[PDB]
C-alpha cells in the first residue's frame, strides 16, 4: 500500500538522507507516494518513491551538493520538480 | 569453508547491519511455516521484483535472530546467495550444497533467477530433489512458470507464495 | 489407503512430535487423512498428512513454540486451521 | 572395504535400527522375486516419493533379515546407496561395483535419480548391462520414461513396478 | 513366431527354474505364447513370454518361495493368475 | 590391455557360458556375410528388441567358435561392447579402437544406441568412416533413421538387416 | 597483473592523452550519478554510434581525473574495454573481474556489443548479476532490446540512457 | 547540435591536421556541418564532418601529399569536391 | 623477434622482388591517405579477389619504397600478413601486436579474412579498437557486411574502399 | 609422415589392387580437367551413391597412372581420404595439409561427407580457401546444398559435377 | 544403366566368385539387373545387384558352402529365390 | 578494364605458359577478355580469363600434354573451344 511505503520509506528515510545528508519532509514522503503510483509504472513506490526520494534527496543534494542552504528536502520540488522532471505539467 | 558465495545476514541481523520490516508478519508466517513441511521446506516467493522481498526475506531472519523463528529452525540460520561466476562454474555451487548439508544449522535463500541455463538444468536440483536441504526460492511467476513448474516436482519442491505491493 | 496411512503415520506418529514436543491426537491423525485426500491432489497421504501434520505440529509448536500450553495437537485446528490455512471455508 | 558409499541396513535390521513396514509383502514379494530371474534380478520401483518406498526397500531388508527371503537370497545383503561427490567422482561408484561383485553375498538398492547426466550416461550401466549384479532401481514414471528406457536394454535390465498409497 | 518362441522358451526352459528350482510346463508354456502376444503390446514374446514365465516363475517360487508343494508351474494360473495379475478377468 | 570394456563370448561360448541359438542361421548368414564385404563389413540390425538378438549376435559368435564361420573372420573373434562412463569418457572408448585395430583377430558388435550425443557424433564414426575395423551394430529403425542415415556415409558404412519375431 | 585488456585512460587524461569534450556534462552528470545507486551502480548508453560516446566516457574520466567526480568515485578508474580474442577465449574476461573485484579503486566501462553470443550468454553477467562490480554499457536501443531487456534482470542491473546528436 | 559539432571539431581541428599537417579554415568546418548534415546519413556529423574534414584533409594532403602549395584546406573543395566525390553537382 | 608470421616485402620491392603496378595509384593515393587520419588510418578494400589487390597492397608498398609514401608513413613499413596456425594459436598472433606496436616503424596489411570465428570474435580487435597501430584490411563485402558492420566501431575503426576490375 | 589417414591407391593401381573403369572416361576428361583451373582444381561430384564414384576417382587414378592424366598432374598421385578419430581429433585432418601441401607431387580425394559439423565448420576449409591444394569432393546435391553453397566461396572453391547411373 | 552395370557387374563378375568359388551366369547378372532395378529402391543396381549377386553367391556358396554339386550360380533362384527371399511370390 | 586485364595477363602471360610450356597468343588473350567478360559472370577477367586461359592453357597442354604439335594456344578454340565447353554455341 502506497502508505506502508510511507512507514517503509520512514524506514529508509533516515537511511539514504544519512547517505545523503538531508532532512526529509514526510509531507514529500507522502506526496510521491501518491504521485509516483499516480505517475510512474514501471518501478514500485517501495521503491520508485525512494527512487524519486534518493533522486530528489540527490537533486537537493545535486544543488546542496554544489552550487544551487536548506538541508532538508522540500515536499513539493523534491517530488514536484523531479517528478516533473519525470515527466512535465508541474 | 561456507564462506565466499556462502554467507549469512542474521549475525548481520544480530549485528543490525539491516533494517527492520514492516507488515510481512503474517506474510512471513507463512514463509516461516514453509520450512515445518517434511513435504516442502521450500518456499518460493511471487510478486514485485525490489519491493522488500530480499529484505522480507531478511525479515525471517530478523525474525529469525529476534527467535521470532520458532522451535526446528531457530538452530538454522539464514544464508543470502552470492551470484558470480569464474574453467566450470556451477560446480562450486553444486560443491557447496553437501557442506552446507554437512552443516547439519543453517538455510539458504536463492534468490531470484531460478534458472534454465546453457551450461544448467538440473544444478542442485537433484539435490535438492533429493528431499533434503531447507531453501527458499523467490521470483515472479513469469519466470515460475518455467523450472519449478516445467519439472513440477520442483513444484513439488517448492511452494509459491505471492504478496501484492504493500 | 487412508487407514493404512494413518497407521503408517500412527507409525511416524512419535516421530516427530518427538521432534516437535507435542502429543499427537489420532482424531487428528485421521481427520486429514480423510480431509488432505479431500483437499490435497499433489503430495501424497503417506506424506501429505504427515505434511500437514508436521505443518500443524509446527503451526500448534509455532505456536506453542513461542507465545501463542496444550501441547498435544487437536484434532481440528491442526487439520482444519492449517487445513484452511492451506484452503479456507474452515 | 565396501565402505562409505557402501552401507547396509540388513544388520541395521537385525540390529532393530528401523521400522518394521507393513502391508508392502506381496508387494516385496515381487520386488522379492525379480531377484529371482536369470533375466532380470533388477527391480525399479515407480510410485509416489517419500511413502516408505527405500523402507519398502527395507521391508525386503527385514525380511532378508526376516529370512522371509527364500533361498539364493538369503546369503546376499542389502546395499543402500549412498550419494555424494568428491578430481573425477564416478570412478568410484565405478570402482565399487567389482568390489561388491568380487563380494561373491549382497545386492544394493539403487535409489531414486538413476540419472541422465552431464558427467553420467553409461556408469555401471554397461557392468549393469554385463547381465550380472543383482540391484534394485526406484523412481516415479517421470524420470523412468528415460533412462532405463531410453536404452530399453536397460529396460531389458530393469523390472518396473509401482504401488500406490496404501 | 509364437511357437519358435516356445522352443526357445524351451531353450530357456531349464534356465530360470534352475534358477527359480521349478518344473516348467510346456502348457503353460505354448499358453502364454498366445496369450502374451494376444494380451502384451510392448515386450515381445521371445522374451515377454519368459517375462511372464521368470514372474510365474517366481509367483509359483513367490508362493513356493515362501508360505503359499507343486515345484512345477502350471499351465493356467502361471500364465493365468499372472496375465490376470497382469491384467483381469481371467 | 583389450579388458574391461573389451570382452568377447566368444571363448565363453567355448566356455559354453550361453545358449544355442536356434533358426537365425541363413538370417545370421547375411548378417556373417556383411564382413565379406571390402565395401561394408560392417552390418546394423532393425528389429524388435529383446528378442535374441545380441544372441543372434552370439549365434554368430557360436558360428564363429563353431567355425560356421568361414574362412577370413575365422580367426577374428566377437566382442560385446561394455556401455558405461567415468573428465571425459569416450577418449577410452576412442582408445579402444586402435587396440583392437591393432590386434591385427577380433571383432566387435556395437550393440543399440548408436549415438547421436551431447558429448558424442564422430567418436570413432571416422575411424569407422576410417573404411577399417570391421564391427556391427544393431536397433530398430527409429534410431536407424538418424545416425548411419543422417550421415549416410556411415550407411555407407553399415548394412541394415533386421528380421522379423521368428 | 590487471593489464592487456585491462586498461584505463584516466592516467592518459591526466597524461592528457585525449581530447576536452564538452556539452554532455550534465549528461554526464546522469552518467556519474549512476554509480551512486545501491541498486544500480552501471550505467548504459543509447544513442548514435561514433558521435564522442566512448568520450562521453572519457568525459567522465576526465571529470573523474578532474575529480569533478563526486567523493565515492573519486578513488576509482576508468576502464576501457579492449576486445580480442585468443583454447577458451571469455574465461580470461571472465577472470579479470574478481582481478577487479579484488581491486577494492577502479570501474570499466563495457563498450557496445554487450553480447548475445554463441560462445557467451552469462558471462560475467552472473557476476555482473552479483550485484557488484560498477561498470558501464553503452548501445543504440536496436541491441538494447535484447540482453539488458530479454533478461531483465540485467535491465535490473542496467540504467539505459540516450543523447541526442549535440 | 551541429555548431557544437564545429567546436568539437575545433576540438579535433588541431588534431588531424597536426596529423596531416595542413590548416583547417572553420568556413570548411562549418561548411560540411551543415553540408554533411545535409547530404549524409548515417555516420554522424560528430564524426562524418571530420570524417569529410580528415578526408578532405587527406583529398588536400592527398594533393598536398602528393604531386596536387597551399597546406590550409579550403572551405569550399575540401567540403565540396570531396562532398561531391561523395556525392555530385557540386 | 618481429618474424615468422611478421614479414615484409618493402625490402623485397626495393629488392625488386615483385612486380610494379598499374593504374591503382590514385586508387592507392586514397589507400594511402587512410593513414593520414587521427581517425582511422586503418583502410579495408572491398572487389573482386585475386585482382592485384594484395600486390596494389604491395603498390602501396612499392610507392613506399618508392617514397611516393609521404611524410610520416615513410619511416613506417609494409607487413605482409602471414596465416597458419599451431596449444593455442592466436595469442602469438595476439603477441605480435605489440611488438609492433613497440615497433614505434611499420604498417601491418590484415588480408582478407577479418574473421568472425570459433576460437575468434575480439583478438586484436580490442587492440586495434585501441585507436592505435595502423594496419589495412581487404575484402569484398560479403564478408564485409560483417565484422568491421556487426561491430561498426570496426566499421569506427576500419576505412572501406573498393575498386572495379580495371 | 604422409600415412595412415593418408593413402593413395595410384600404386595400388600400378599395383592392379583395383578394378579397370569404363565409360567415365569423358566424364573423368571433365573431373581430370577441373585440376587445370586455377581457379578451381577442386571438383566435387553429384550422383548416386555407391556407384562407382570412388572407382570413378580411381579412374582419375587409373588414368593417372595409365598416365591418361595430362602434364601437369601426372607428376601428382590421388589420395584416398580416411576417416577415423581419436583429445582433438580433426588437427590432425589439419595437420596433414601442409604436409602434403609441403609434398610440393599428389592429390586428395575428400570423398563423401563434407561435413557441417559439431566439433568443424571450418577445418582445412580456410586453407581450402587459402586456394591452394588441388583436392576432389563429391556427394549427393542433398548434402551439396549446404556446405560449398553455404559459403559459396567454397562454391567459389568447389566445381560441382554429377553423372547419371550408367 | 541396368545394362552398363552388367558389364561393371562382368568387371566384378570374376572378383567375388572368385572369393565364393562360383560360375557367374550372365542370365542371372541380367535378370536381377532388370528384376532389382524393379524391386529394390534403395541400394543401387551398381552394388545392389552385386549384392543380390553375392548374397546370391553367398546362397548359392551357403548350400555350396555347406550341405545343400553345381560351382555356377543359376540365372533363375539365385535372382528368383534369393530375390524371393527378398520379397517373396518368386 | 577488360584491357589492363590482357596486360595483367601479359604480365601472367609468361607465368603460366612457362607453367604449361604454351605459347600464348594474344589474340586468344584479348578474346576471352572480352568473351568471359561476356560471358562469365562469376569470377573476374583479372582472373577469369587466366583462369579460361590457365584452362586453355590446360585444354591445349591436355591435347598437348598428351596425344591431342603446336606449342602455341590458339586465339579461337582456347577461347572458342573451352568457352565453348564453359558454354555453347561456339
Amino acid at each position: 500500500s502506497v502508505v506502508d511505503t510511507v512507514a517503509i520509506l520512514k524506514g529508509l528515510r533516515d537511511r539514504y538522507e544519512a547517505h545523503h545528508r538531508i532532512n526529509i519532509s514526510d509531507e514529500a514522503i507522502e506526496a510521491a507516494v501518491k504521485l509516483s503510483n499516480r505517475y510512474v509504472s514501471d518501478r514500485f513506490l517501495p521503491d520508485k518513491a525512494i527512487d524519486l526520494i534518493d533522486e530528489a534527496s540527490s537533486k537537493v543534494r545535486l544543488k546542496s551538493h554544489t552550487t544551487p542552504g536548506m538541508s532538508t528536502s522540500l515536499s513539493e520540488e523534491d517530488i514536484a520538480e523531479v517528478i516533473a522532471g519525470w515527466t512535465g505539467i508541474p | 569453508t561456507l564462506d565466499s558465495l556462502a554467507r549469512d545476514l542474521t549475525v548481520i541481523a544480530k549485528d543490525g547491519t539491516l533494517d527492520p520490516v514492516i507488515g510481512r508478519d503474517k506474510e512471513i508466517t507463512r514463509v516461516i511455516e514453509v520450512l515445518s513441511r517434511r513435504t516442502k521446506n521450500n518456499p518460493v516467493l511471487i510478486g514485485e521484483p525490489g519491493v522488500g522481498k530480499t529484505a522480507i526475506a531478511e525479515g525471517l531472519a530478523q525474525a529469525i535472530v529476534n527467535n521470532e523463528v520458532p522451535e526446528t529452525l531457530k538452530d538454522k540460520r539464514v544464508m543470502s546467495l552470492d551470484m558470480g561466476t569464474v574453467g566450470e562454474f556451477e560446480e562450486r555451487l553444486k560443491k557447496v550444497m553437501e557442506e552446507i548439508q554437512q552443516a547439519g544449522n543453517v538455510i539458504l535463500f536463492i534468490d531470484e533467477l531460478h534458472t534454465l541455463v546453457g551450461a544448467a538444468s538440473n544444478i542442485l536440483k537433484p539435490a535438492l530433489a533429493r528431499g533434503e536441504l531447507q531453501c527458499i526460492g523467490a521470483t515472479t511467476l513469469d519466470e515460475y512458470r518455467k523450472n519449478i513448474e516445467k519439472d513440477a516436482a520442483l513444484e513439488r519442491r517448492f511452494q509459491p507464495v505471492q504478496v501484492d505491493e504493500p
